[PDB]
């Protein structure tokens, strides 16, 4: 259900698009 | 002892915990550097209670820094910045049953 994972914190997402935004926000 | 607040560094609009919540879970003092599976290093401070955080996803024991505990990602309720993880015991015999590990770079003041 949440296969996409943030490599900095472990946050998981259903939508890879939301992952991408989340990763950007770590900067 | 110190009892003032630690706030979200990114938004500075919410208090997350206070210094009187800080405790040492292990030999490595209340704050130490931990390495995540991808080579990101988090100076993680352990506190009993935190507020103004929202949880993302489900608990996981994967690569847990605190054996016997599962993590859940925690973010600032206002700005969604990553602040740390909630840790929850996977067995009854453990004390505390839950605590928070907060990443130093997400917090003001700088511990
Ligand atoms: O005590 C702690 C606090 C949390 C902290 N963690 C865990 C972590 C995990 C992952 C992670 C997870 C998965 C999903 N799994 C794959 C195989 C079973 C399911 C994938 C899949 C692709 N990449 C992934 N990355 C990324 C970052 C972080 C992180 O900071 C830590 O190390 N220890
Ligand atoms: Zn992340
Ligand atoms: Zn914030």
């Amino acid at each position: 259900e949440r296969p996409f994972h943030c490599n900095q914190c472990g946050a998981s997402f259903t939508q890879k698009g939301n992952l991408l935004r989340h990763i950007k926000l770590h900067s | 002892g110190p009892s003032t607040s630690l706030s979200c560094k990114q938004c500075q609009e919410t208090e997350i915990t206070t210094k009187n919540e800080i405790f040492s879970l292990s030999l490595s003092g209340p704050m130490a550097a931990y390495v995540n599976p991808h080579g990101y290093v988090h100076e993680t401070l352990t506190v009993y209670k935190a507020s103004n955080l929202n949880l993302i996803g489900r608990p996981s024991t994967e690569h847990s820094w605190f054996p016997g505990y599962a993590w859940t990602v925690a973010q600032c309720k206002i700005c969604a910045s990553h602040i740390g993880w909630k840790f929850t015991a996977t067995k009854k015999d453990m004390s505390p049953q839950k605590f928070w590990g907060l990443t130093r770079s997400a917090l003001l003041p700088t511990i």
